[PDB]
């Protein structure tokens, strides 16, 4: 605690009094994680390597939920020639799970792909299909001119060519009402000025990069206040409480002490926030009892040292523990004040400030030499 | 005797001190509320910015993070300084009354 | 108010780009702790007459 | 307070305790009367 | 099949204020002993809702959706059990369907031809000592279908049984960005003709992934001696402040632009 | 103070992975670089040579 000081202090002399220093916290003893034990695979080969994908001005959504989902067999394929996610790491969806996915397939061509992110503009974003501004989730195009492109013309991908005004972000339109583009109604098939809503590409091979065909694959998952019903491969661990742990619920990770909690938690709610919105309640994915969560114990530590050219001894105040959890402050796990060996005992005092350990306790009293605080002072005497 | 009808009944007599404990609170309390806040970053719970993003992305949001509760804790200091400086010249009136 | 708790409450990584940012962590500890100090000096000079 | 407390924002007690400040009252009543 | 059963039935819709009403959980997250804000859509309170009551022969009329809509239902015997969604009905646009019908419900998105006058028809005491839903009279195209759900009937009666005491079903509905949001529940009263004057709170019930313009409603009915009323009111984006108590319950609230 | 020049081959799609942060089969695996990198790259196809 001396070199301590002199370390803060940023002197090698330290004047007789009290000095706070960098706090002391309990490490974690270990780690728990608690996922829904699904084992299920996800039908991702239904969506990637499906027969035909919907056209974009009829994109296909499909709801993936109650399975086990491995996002690094996708990432590590290079067939995708883009693969870009915004909000969220493609390394880090193994580590976290999802509350629900949608995965939104669809063909579209090269150079309208930078039509997919979100907020941009064009045919495709302006008509048939427009991401939110606050996008979260990934998006995934490959061509596919060796699969879906014909040398005699593929007609059968349309989109929406005019429309009354820009749709709503994941909205779907399929009515084919004429677009009245000249100033006078009309009805009919067609008529001067009266274009039809959808519209076609010939898909053909012989076109360069920037018109082949390119199946894209969108998934708008949303995270992290929810039941979630998707989580990544990696195995769960068994429950410990009474203890810091470091703790990972459905991809909350934390670290604290649980306990046995008593708040009714709906069954649409599996978390409670506190004032500061961090969690202090959680319900067990597979046990469904409701835990109370806690930062361990830490709190400010302070050396009372008397002037260094009078002595080398110090005592050090842990302020605001009761210190019985000072013996359970073994160095078998770690903390983050290395010096443990004032733990020794036999000289530890309690006082409603905390409890000042390398001090011994005396009754006959004398005036305030080193404020310790709650009516305690140190000093150094024979 | 009448100090003893005068207190006892009405409770704002004592509002100087009230005022003093309840600021404190508040200028915690707003403090606290402080960490709810996004400040411009994609999650305000810092854990969830770790979890959901990479070492290399996460860093620009940690970073508005740190902006911005840094601001926070500078402005309380701040409102905590220019308070405590009231206090003692309360205090050193009590003391000259004294 | 621990300015390294407070910002990057638990988190390496935060403390990694809060050392960034120089002696504010300590600044703002040293102001409170002298206030703590005041705070005493003032009950002293008031009631310890 | 505990939720204060949680985030490293600790509230230190006083070094004169409220048995003390009412000691010096005590003291400085009976010295004045 | 579907018959152009009689016109209109003349005017119903009257008024009524909304005392406390339209409250639901902001969010799937416990939260106790607090005092919340919260900015989104909702009921306004001492709102003029409209109150819809069925005294004979009446229909049920087609009212805009815009914003999301309040439901309640003052009901003995669960008469009303459907709505529909939509701009047009007429196979032009898409169109969404929701029917208790007895077996379960279906929520069913077509480019549904919806008939000018639909109804569900029932017969009653047949042979049986059960009652069957016989007529189905609600659309008649379905050329192209991108969503269908079928879970379970949602007839959820409460206790006390028989309708002694008048149950109300609340619910809110809201579509946002194709999401679809569906928050329910049910509550006994003991009031015979205004909305009851007291405070509830809603929990979210279903998430759908919709995503289809919705810009009028309908709502469905039992046909078999007894009567029920219906009260919609229009939500709006604006900021409530909810008192969490211990238990996590929404005890009371203030709009925090009524007065 | 020291220039250090690392050259190699690989597929043209991978080059993205070069850049420091990156991960893959190449980045992962076989060069990664810091996050701290500081420096240049140069890449050009010699499928001619």
């Amino acid at each position: 605690p001396l070199s301590e000081t002199k370390c803060t202090l940023k002197s090698f002399t330290v004047e007789k009094g009290i000095y706070q220093t960098s706090n002391f916290r309990v490490q974690p003893t270990e780690s728990i994680v608690r996922f829904p034990n699904i084992t299920n695979l996800c039908p991702f080969g239904e969506v990637f390597n499906a027969t035909k994908f919907a056209s974009v001005y009829a994109w296909n959504r499909k709801r993936i939920s109650n399975c086990v989902a491995d996002y690094s067999v996708l990432y590590n394929s290079a067939s995708f020639s883009t693969f870009k996610c915004y909000g969220v790491s493609p390394t880090k969806l193994n580590d976290l799970c999802f509350t629900n996915v949608y995965a939104d397939s669809f063909v579209i061509r090269g150079d309208e792909v930078r039509q997919i992110a979100p907020g941009q503009t064009g045919k495709i974003a302006d008509y048939n299909y427009k991401l939110p501004d606050d996008f979260t989730g990934c998006v995934i195009a490959w061509n596919s001119n060796n699969l879906d492109s014909k040398v005699g013309g593929n007609y059968n991908y349309l989109y929406r060519l005019f429309r009354k005004s820009n749709l709503k972000p994941f909205e779907r339109d399929i009515s084919t009402e004429i677009y009245q583009a000249g100033s006078t109604p009309c009805n009919g098939v067609e008529g001067f000025n009266c274009y039809f809503p959808l519209q076609s590409y010939g898909f053909q091979p012989t076109y360069g990069v920037g018109y082949q065909p390119y199946r894209v694959v969108v998934l708008s998952f949303e995270l992290l206040h929810a039941p979630a019903t998707v989580c990544g491969p990696k195995k769960s661990t068994n429950l410990v409480k009474n203890k810091c742990v470091n703790f990972n619920f459905n991809g909350l990770t934390g670290t604290g002490v649980l306990t046995e909690s008593n708040k009714k938690f709906l069954p649409f709610q599996q978390f409670g926030r506190d004032i500061a919105d961090t969690t202090d309640a959680v319900r067990d994915p597979q046990t469904l009892e409701i835990l109370d969560i806690t930062p361990c114990s830490f709190g400010g530590v302070s050396v009372i040292t008397p002037g260094t050219n009078t002595s080398n001894q110090v005592a050090v105040l842990y302020q605001g523990v009761n210190c019985t959890e000072v013996p359970v402050a073994i160095h078998a796990d770690q903390l983050t004040p290395t010096w443990r060996v004032y733990s020794t005992g036999s000289n530890v005092f309690q006082t409603r400030a905390g409890c000042l350990i390398g001090a011994e306790h005396v009754n006959n009293s004398y005036e305030c030499d080193i404020p310790i605080g709650a009516g305690i002072c140190a000093s150094y005497q024979t | 005797g009448k100090i003893q009808d005068s207190l006892s009944s009405t409770a704002s007599a004592l509002g100087k001190l009230q005022n003093v404990v309840n600021q404190n609170a508040q200028a915690l309390n707003t403090l606290v509320k402080q960490l709810s806040s996004n400040f411009g970053a994609i999650s305000s719970v810092l854990n969830d910015i770790l979890s959901r993003l990479d070492k290399v992305e996460a860093e620009v949001q940690i970073d508005r993070l740190i902006t911005g509760r840094l601001q926070s804790l500078q402005t309380y200091v701040t409102q905590q300084l220019i308070r405590a400086a009231e206090i003692r010249a309360s205090a050193n009136l009590a003391a000259t009354k004294m | 108010v621990d300015c390294t708790m407070y910002i990057c409450g638990d988190s390496t990584e935060c403390s990694n780009l809060l050392l960034q940012y120089g002696s504010f962590c300590t600044q703002l500890n040293r102001a409170l702790t002298g206030i703590a100090v005041e705070q005493d000096k003032n009950t002293q000079e008031v009631f310890a007459q | 307070i505990c939720a204060q407390k949680f985030n490293g924002l600790t509230v230190l007690p006083p070094l004169l305790t409220d048995e003390m400040i009412a000691q010096y009252t005590s003291a400085l009543l009976a010295g004045t009367i | 099949q579907c018959v152009n059963f009689t016109t209109r039935t003349q005017l119903p819709p009257a008024y009524t204020n909304s005392f406390t009403r339209g409250v639901y959980y902001p969010d799937k997250v416990f939260r106790s002993s607090v005092l919340h804000s919260t900015q989104d859509l909702f009921l306004p309170f001492f709102s003029n809702v409209t109150w819809f009551h069925a005294i004979k022969r009446f229909d049920n009329p087609v009212l805009p959706f815009n914003d999301g809509v309040y439901f309640a239902s003052i009901e003995k015997s669960n008469i009303i059990r459907g709505w529909i969604f939509g701009t047009t009905l007429d196979s032009k646009t898409q169109s969404l369907l929701i029917v208790n019908n007895a077996t379960n419900v279906v929520i069913k998105v077509c480019e549904f031809q919806f008939c000018n006058d639909p109804f569900l028809g029932v017969s009653n005491h047949k042979n049986n000592k059960s009652w069957m839903e016989s007529e189905f009279r609600v659309y008649s195209s379905a050329n192209n279908c991108t969503f269908e759900y079928v879970s379970q009937p949602f007839l959820m009666d409460l206790e006390g049984k028989q309708g002694n005491f008048k149950n109300l079903r609340e619910f809110v509905f809201k579509n946002i960005d194709g999401y679809f949001k569906i928050y329910s529940k049910h509550t006994p009263i003991n009031l015979v003709r205004d909305l009851p004057q007291g405070f509830s709170a809603l929990e979210p019930l279903v998430d759908l992934p919709i995503g289809i313009n919705i810009t009028r409603f309908q709502t469905l009915h039992r046909s078999y001696a007894g009567a029920a009323a219906y009260y919609v009111g229009y939500l709006q984006p604006r900021t409530f402040l909810l008192k969490y108590n211990e238990n996590g319950t929404i005890t009371d609230a203030v709009d925090c632009a009524l007065d």
